[PDB]
């Protein structure tokens, strides 16, 4: 596969600005992928320092945001569950 | 645990309180006489696994030893003539449960701490805060008229 990033204005009502990019190009076979080489296989990556492994799992999952108001407490705990109870590095 | 030393911490028995959490943990920490330490380094056992059901558990009210003796500390070291150490415990107030009630007054007591520094801009920081987050703005308006007694501001003061 080859790959375009498109790019257009929006403040010009005249459609003026409607550039693109050829931004490269994706080869990929099964030989690749039998050897990992782009894969996530889980607990052995854990420990994450080819940070497009992180930014892919920032694209491929199902993102979800959320506000979280205690308007009669203050609101710590969090870090205790997350390094805690979830345990996060 | 927790329970008796809301007893002893009601009742003023801090020297018990520690001896007890002492005994506790390791007697290797015999030389951490400060609480705030003990408290935190007192670690619930578990979870509260599948047992009879409680009102409340360990860690709901090491929560409320915490910022209890942390509140105490603080007023006892303030009224002492210490609003250089106050600080650091009526921050440790904040961080862990402070009911609003209790941010309310750990506020007061910081402007106070200023105030009696000579930093009246800090203190007037705090004092807004407390004003804002309050139902119950008598302290903080108190605090400002001493504020404005210590400088000069008798009009503000008398507006106060």
């Amino acid at each position: 596969c080859t790959v375009l990033l498109q790019i257009m204005e929006r403040e010009s009502g005249n459609c003026p600005k409607d550039r693109y990019v050829v931004c490269g190009r994706v080869f990929l076979s099964l030989e690749d992928l039998s050897t990992g080489k782009y894969l996530l296989t889980f607990p052995k990556k854990k420990p994450i320092e080819h940070m497009e492994d992180l930014f892919a799992l920032l694209a491929a999952f199902h993102k979800s945001c959320f506000q979280i108001t205690s308007p009669g407490y203050a609101l710590n705990s969090m870090k205790v569950w997350l390094l805690e109870h979830m345990k996060c590095e | 645990v927790g329970l008796q030393a809301a007893l002893w911490l009601s009742a003023d028995r801090l020297g018990d309180l520690a001896l007890l959490l002492e005994t506790l943990n390791g007697s290797q920490s015999g030389a951490s006489k400060d609480l705030l330490l003990l408290l935190k380094t007192w670690s619930p056992p578990a979870e509260e696994l599948d047992a009879p059901l409680t009102l409340q558990d360990a860690q709901g009210l090491k929560d409320v030893l915490l910022t209890a003796f942390a509140y105490r500390q603080g007023l006892q070291e303030l009224i002492t003539g210490n609003p250089d150490k106050a600080l650091s415990s009526l921050h440790e107030a904040a961080s862990g449960l402070c009911p609003r009630p209790v941010l309310v007054q750990v506020y007061t007591a910081l402007g106070s701490c200023h105030r009696k520094m000579g930093n009246p801009q800090r203190a007037l920081l705090y004092l807004v805060a407390a004003l804002k987050e309050g139902s119950a703005w008598g302290p903080p308006l108190l605090e400002a008229s001493r504020l404005y007694q210590q400088l000069g501001d008798t009009t503000a003061e008398l507006e106060s």
